[PDB]
RNA sequence: CCGGGCACUCUAACGGGACUGCCCGCGAAAGCGGGAGGAAGGAGGGGACGACGUCUGGUCAGCAUGGCCCUUACGGCCUGGGCGACACACGUGCUACAAUGCCCACUACAAAGCGAUGCCACCCGGCAACGGGGAGCUAAUCGCAAAAAGGUGGGCCCAGUUCGGAUUGGGGUCUGCAACCCGACCCCAUGAAGCCGGAAUCGCUAGUAAUCGCGGAUCAGCCAUGCCGCGGUGAAUACG
C-alpha cells in the first residue's frame, strides 16, 4: 500500500537500484510487485554548431529522465529499516509515500 | 474457442480474433462497415480470406489503435494473415508468395536539419 | 428588388444577394433574414413585395448604408488628417497606416512599381 | 557582452518586465536557455567535456 | 486599448490638473508620449518629445482618446532624390 | 482559405477560436 | 540511373475491378495525395459510363487506352552536327504511361464541370477514338512520320 | 466502473536475429547474378560520425587573447527615439487565383513533446477574444486536446464568384509601468491584386515528392508564414 517512486539520468545506475530494493524487500520483508518502467520523458535541445553563423549544421543532445515504480503491500519493520540506511544510491532520486 | 493474430503499420497496430460464423466483422465496438464506411481501400484488409477460401466461415471481433484509418487497415490484414496461418498452418503455404506474411518497415523518414521535410531541401539562391 | 438607394440584387439567393448592398455582409445578412422572420435559402427574384418591403425597411433604417456610410468613412478620415495627427499623414502620403514594413511590398495601398536606377 | 551590462542583468528590480535571461558563463543576451541559464555556445561546450549531467547527444 | 484603464502619465497629469485650477496657462515640456490627452488638457500647449526635440502642440477636442505621441512624429522624410 | 480569419479554415491555420470556430466537444 | 537498369514501381492490383491498369490509372487522377477522392471519382465515372451507354465500362477502358496508346515518338538526340529530332518506338512500358497522362490532362481540358464526368466522356470519346487525349496519340506518331529522314539516327 | 487477471496492446531495459553463413549459375579467387529463407536481406531503411589538407574562408560583437587605442570618456546611469525608415532592386517564404473546389452541420483515426513561479478540465456571463468562478495533477494516474485532411449530409453553379482575404473605417479583449511610433487577438463594416505567371529557375528516386494538422525551444506578450521536430493520407517516373 505503500510504493516507491524511482528516478534519475543514467538507466545503468537506475536499473541497479531498482533490483537492490527488490530483494531488500521480497526477501527482506512482505510482498512486492515487480519493476515497472514508466515512460521516460525527454528534454531536447537542438542548437547551432558554430560560435557566428551557419544556420544549418546544427548539433543537439537530449536529458533522458526515466522513471520506475516498485509497489510494496505489507510493511516488516525490517524493511522500513533496511530501506532507510542501507541507501546505496548515486545519481539516483528515491521517493515513498505511505497513501 | 478461437484464433488471434498481431500486426501493425505506422505506430498504428491491430489486435485480431477469429471465432467461426457468417463472416461477421467487428472493430472496436462497432460494425466494420460503419467505422469504416466510405474509404475504398477497406476491403484490401481481409484479401488473406478470399485467397484462402473462407468467407462466411469466420467471424471477426478486432480492437484497433494507432496511426490513421488508412494504415490501421494494413495492420489488420496481417493480423488476419497471421490469425489463419494459427487454425492448419499449412496455410503459409499458399500466404507468403501473396506477400501477407511481411510486415512493412516502411515509415515516416524524420527531418534533417538544414532540411525542410528530411529531404525536401530548401530553393538554391546563386545570386 | 431595389433597396438602400438602388443597389438592386436579382436572382442567385437572397442572403448572398444581400452581399451586394453597402455596408452589408456575412452576420449582417443572415440576422435581418429571420429578424424579418424571412426564408434566406429562398431566391430575390420571387418572393412577396410584403417580404420585400419588410426587408428594406429594416435595413434602411437600421444602420447607414451606402451614402451615407461613405460619407461618414471620408470625414472620419478627413478628421485624422488636417488634425496634424500621425495616421493622418499615413493616409495624407498614402502609405500603410497601421504597422506594416514600408522597405518591400507595401503594394496595395502604394500603387504599383515606379522603378529607378542603382 | 560588457561588464555593466551583465551585472545591470541581475539587479533585476524596477518594472520586471525588464529582467531578462543572459548566460551565467558568457553574458551572452541571446540564445540562452531557460533550464540550464547556460547560452547555446556554452551548452554545447559544457556537454561536450561530461560536465552536464546525463546530457548525451542524440542520434535517430 | 485597455478599458479600465486608460493610462495617462501622473507627472504632467499634476501640471496640466494645475493649470486649470491655478487659473492660469503656458507652456509645458514632456517626454510622455505614451499618454492619453484630455480633457482639461484641450487649450494647453504642451510641448513633446519625438527623440529630438520638444515640439509644441496645441490642443483641441477632437484629439481626445489620441496618445500624445501621434502628434509629434519621429522619423524626418520629404521622399527621395 | 487558411487566411480568411472569418472562416473554419482559416481559424485553425492561425491558431486562434471564436464565433467562426467556437471551442466545444 | 547510372549503374542500374532502375527496375519498375509495382502497383497493388484493384479493389474493385481487380486490375492494376485502374489503379495506376487511378493515382493519375490523384492531387495532392488524396487516393479517396481518387477512386471515388473513376469509380463514379464508369458509372457514368453504364447509364449512358449500354457497354461494360471496363471494356471501354482497356480499349480506350489502347486507342490512345502512341506506336512511335520523337527523341532528341545530340551528334557530329546539331541537336536532333529522331524518330524511333515507344517502349511498351512507356506508351503505358503516356496513354495514361494523356487520358486525364485531355479529360481536364473538357468543359464538363463535373470532375467524373470529364473522364466519363473522354474515355468513351477516346474508346470510339475521337477523342481528344488521341488527336494527341495521332499526333505524336504524325512528327515520326515527318521526321522519317532522320530516323538512321536511332539506338 | 468493481472483483479479478496482466494473456494481449504497450511501457522500457537486456538479449536474440543473417553473416552472401545455404541452393544451383558464373568465376582462379574477391565478388556478382539467380533461388528458397525469413519480419528483414546482399551495408534492411535513417541517424551520429567528416582523413592530410584548401579556401591569408567565418567569427576580436559568445568567450578567450598578443598589439594599438579613449580615461569626467571611446567608460557608466536614465527618459525618449532608432534598429520597424521607403523612389526603388534581389534572396527565402506564406496565402491564393477555385468545382479532384469553397462554406456549414454531424461523424471518426495519430505521434512526439510540454505543464502544480504552470498546464487549467467542468459551470456560469459574453456573438467572440476573453472574464468570473473553480476540481485534478510534483503528472503512462490530471491538463494542453479540437488533430487536420478524410467521412457523411446538405449548400454554392463557373461568377473576380459563398473564389481570394490585402487594404481601410468603427467597436472591443489581453499581456505589460507602458501598445503614437512598433504588439498579438475578436467582432462589425470594407472587400484590392490575382483567372497559373517573360527571359529564366528550384526541390525531390518511396513511405520520398506533393498535400494535412500537431508539439517544443526562445518566450510577459509577439509581428513564427521562421527554425527544430511528429505523425496522418500518400503519387509519378528513371530508356539511358
Ligand atoms: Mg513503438
Ligand atoms: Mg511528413
Ligand atoms: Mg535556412
Ligand atoms: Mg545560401
Ligand atoms: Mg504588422
Ligand atoms: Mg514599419
Ligand atoms: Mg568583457
Ligand atoms: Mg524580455
Ligand atoms: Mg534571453
Ligand atoms: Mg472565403
Ligand atoms: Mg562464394
Ligand atoms: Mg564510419
Ligand atoms: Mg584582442
Ligand atoms: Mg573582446
Ligand atoms: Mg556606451
Ligand atoms: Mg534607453
Ligand atoms: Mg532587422
Ligand atoms: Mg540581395
Ligand atoms: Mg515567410
Ligand atoms: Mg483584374
Ligand atoms: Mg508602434
Ligand atoms: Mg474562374
Ligand atoms: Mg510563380
Ligand atoms: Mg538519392
Ligand atoms: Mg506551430
Ligand atoms: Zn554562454
Amino acid at each position: 500500500k505503500i510504493r516507491i517512486k524511482l528516478r534519475g539520468f543514467d538507466h545503468k545506475t537506475l536499473d541497479a537500484s531498482a533490483q537492490k530494493i527488490v530483494e531488500a524487500a521480497r526477501r527482506s520483508g512482505a510482498q512486492v510487485s515487480g519493476p515497472i518502467p514508466l515512460p521516460t520523458r525527454v528534454r531536447r535541445f537542438t542548437v547551432i554548431r558554430g560560435p557566428f553563423k551557419h544556420k544549418d549544421s546544427r548539433e543537439h543532445f537530449e536529458l533522458r529522465t526515466h522513471n520506475r515504480l516498485v509497489d510494496i503491500i505489507n510493511p516488516n519493520r525490517k524493511t522500513i529499516e533496511q530501506l532507510m540506511t542501507l541507501d546505496l544510491p548515486t545519481g539516483v532520486e528515491i521517493e515513498i509515500k505511505t497513501v | 474457442e478461437q484464433y488471434y493474430g498481431t500486426g501493425r503499420r505506422k505506430e498504428a497496430v491491430a489486435r485480431v480474433f477469429l471465432r467461426p460464423g457468417n463472416g461477421k466483422v467487428t472493430v472496436n465496438g462497432q460494425d466494420f462497415n460503419e467505422y469504416f464506411q466510405g474509404l475504398v481501400r477497406a476491403v484490401a484488409a481481409l484479401e488473406p480470406l478470399r485467397a484462402v477460401d473462407a468467407l462466411g466461415h469466420f467471424d471477426a471481433y478486432i480492437t484497433v489503435r494507432g496511426g490513421g484509418k488508412s494504415g490501421q487497415i494494413d495492420a489488420i490484414k496481417l493480423g488476419i494473415a497471421r490469425a489463419l496461418v494459427q487454425y492448419n498452418p499449412d496455410y503459409r503455404a499458399k500466404l507468403k508468395p501473396l506477400g501477407f506474411l511481411t510486415r512493412d518497415a516502411r515509415v515516416v523518414e524524420r527531418k534533417k536539419y538544414g532540411k525542410h521535410k528530411a529531404r525536401r531541401a530548401p530553393q538554391y539562391s546563386k545570386r | 428588388a431595389r433597396i438602400a438607394g438602388v443597389e438592386i440584387p436579382r436572382n442567385k439567393r437572397v442572403d448572398v444577394a444581400l452581399t451586394y448592398i453597402y455596408g452589408i455582409g456575412k452576420a449582417r445578412a443572415k440576422e435581418a433574414l429571420e429578424k424579418t422572420g424571412i426564408n434566406p435559402a429562398t431566391r430575390v427574384k420571387d418572393l412577396t413585395e410584403a417580404e420585400v418591403v419588410r426587408l428594406r425597411e429594416y435595413v434602411e433604417n437600421t444602420w447607414k448604408l451606402e451614402g451615407e456610410l461613405r460619407a461618414e468613412v471620408a470625414a472620419n478620415i478627413k478628421r485624422l488628417m488636417d488634425i496634424g495627427c500621425y495616421r493622418g499623414l499615413r493616409h495624407r502620403r498614402g502609405l500603410p497606416v497601421r504597422g506594416q514594413r514600408t522597405r518591400t511590398n507595401a503594394r496595395t495601398r502604394k500603387g504599383p512599381r515606379k522603378t529607378v536606377a542603382a | 557582452a560588457r561588464k555593466a551590462l551583465i551585472e545591470k542583468a541581475k539587479r533585476t528590480p524596477k518594472f520586471k518586465v525588464r529582467a531578462y535571461t543572459r548566460c551565467v558563463r558568457c553574458g551572452r543576451a541571446r540564445s540562452v536557455y531557460r533550464f540550464f541559464g547556460l547560452c547555446r555556445i556554452c551548452l554545447r561546450e559544457l556537454a561536450h567535456k561530461g560536465q552536464l549531467p546525463g546530457v548525451r547527444k542524440a542520434s535517430w | 486599448s485597455l478599458k479600465k484603464g486608460v493610462f495617462v502619465d501622473d507627472h504632467l497629469l499634476e501640471k496640466v490638473l494645475e493649470l486649470n485650477a491655478k487659473g492660469e496657462k503656458r507652456l509645458i515640456k514632456t517626454w510622455s508620449r505614451r499618454s492619453t490627452i484630455v480633457p482639461e488638457m484641450v487649450g494647453h500647449t504642451i510641448a513633446v518629445y519625438n527623440g529630438k526635440q520638444h515640439v509644441p502642440v496645441y490642443i483641441t477636442e477632437n484629439m481626445v482618446g489620441h496618445k500624445l505621441g501621434e502628434f509629434a512624429p519621429t522619423r524626418t522624410y520629404r521622399g527621395h532624390g | 482559405g487558411k487566411g480568411d480569419r472569418r472562416t473554419r479554415r482559416g481559424k485553425i491555420w492561425r491558431g486562434t477560436y471564436g464565433k467562426y470556430r467556437p471551442r466545444k466537444k | 540511373a547510372r549503374r542500374r537498369r532502375a527496375e519498375v514501381r509495382q502497383l497493388q492490383p484493384d479493389l474493385v475491378y481487380g486490375d492494376v491498369l485502374v489503379t495506376a490509372f487511378i493515382n493519375k487522377i490523384m492531387r495532392d495525395g488524396k487516393k479517396n477522392l481518387a477512386a471515388r471519382i473513376f469509380y463514379d465515372a464508369c458509372k457514368i459510363i453504364q447509364e449512358k451507354t449500354g457497354q461494360e465500362p471496363l471494356k471501354v477502358f482497356k480499349q480506350a487506352v489502347e486507342n490512345v496508346k502512341p506506336r512511335m515518338e520523337v527523341r532528341s538526340r545530340r551528334v557530329g552536327g546539331a541537336n536532333y529530332q529522331v524518330p524511333m518506338e515507344v517502349s511498351p512500358r512507356r506508351q503505358q504511361s503516356l496513354a495514361l497522362r494523356w487520358l486525364v490532362q485531355a479529360a481536364n481540358q473538357r468543359p464538363e464541370r463535373r470532375a467524373a464526368v470529364r473522364i466519363a466522356h473522354e474515355l468513351m470519346d477516346a474508346a470510339e477514338g475521337k477523342g481528344g487525349a488521341v488527336k494527341k496519340k495521332e499526333d505524336v506518331e504524325r512528327m515520326a512520320e515527318a521526321n522519317r529522314a532522320y530516323a538512321h539516327y536511332r539506338w
